[PDB]
């Protein structure tokens, strides 16, 4: 058993909401998460589902609260001064659509590591 | 006055407030300071959560003290 967060199975069962591959912030947050060290990436995945551990069969078989909840990139209208907002119960992550890769890095990285 | 605001890893932040400021008026320094807007912040104080419709003279803040900075950015 790697230690290793497997990145493609995450992105690969990843759901996009009201944004598409090509939207900046999806790509923006899979550039981060490529230049996440391994202690960030489970950060992260904690930060959004609530734990650091997948599932055996990976992120398609990722559950929520209520049932299974695939892992959301969820763009919002919202100001981008706000950091990314996560709902564990359904494993989604509500990000701004940030003006630029820096800002949404730092800010990612803000939220992950300023909570809990 | 003068107070501190230490976040979760202790990055310490200085305001320049007032006994008379609000809550709400602590948040708006602390999003100058730091970015954050005062929807996704939680203001504690000797174990209490503060309030927005205080004021810091409400909840005995003096000079010098130290308010924790809890980021609100997971509703469930």
């Amino acid at each position: 058993a790697m230690g290793k967060i497997d990145v493609n199975d995450w992105k690969v069962n990843t759901r996009l909401k009201h944004a598409t591959p090509d939207s900046n912030i999806v790509k923006w947050f899979w550039k981060a998460v490529e230049f996440f060290d391994e202690e960030r990436r489970a950060r992260l995945l904690q930060f959004v589902t609530g734990s650091s551990r997948v599932p055996l069969q990976g992120f398609k078989a990722l559950q929520g609260a209520a049932g299974p909840r695939l892992f959301t990139i969820h763009q919002i209208d919202a100001n981008t001064n706000n950091l990314p907002k996560a709902h564990t119960c359904f494993n989604r992550i509500d990000i701004p659509p940030y003006e630029s890769y820096e800002k949404l890095y730092e800010k990612l990285l803000t939220a992950i590591e300023e909570t809990s | 006055m003068q107070i501190f605001v230490k976040t979760l890893t202790g990055k310490t932040i200085t305001l320049e407030v007032e006994p008379s400021d609000t809550i709400e008026n602590v948040k708006a320094k602390i999003q100058d300071k730091e970015g954050i807007p005062p929807d996704q912040q939680r203001l504690i104080f000797a174990g209490k959560q503060l309030e927005d419709g205080r004021t810091l003279s409400d909840y005995n803040i003096q000079k010098e003290s130290t308010l924790h900075l809890v980021l609100r950015l997971r509703g469930c």
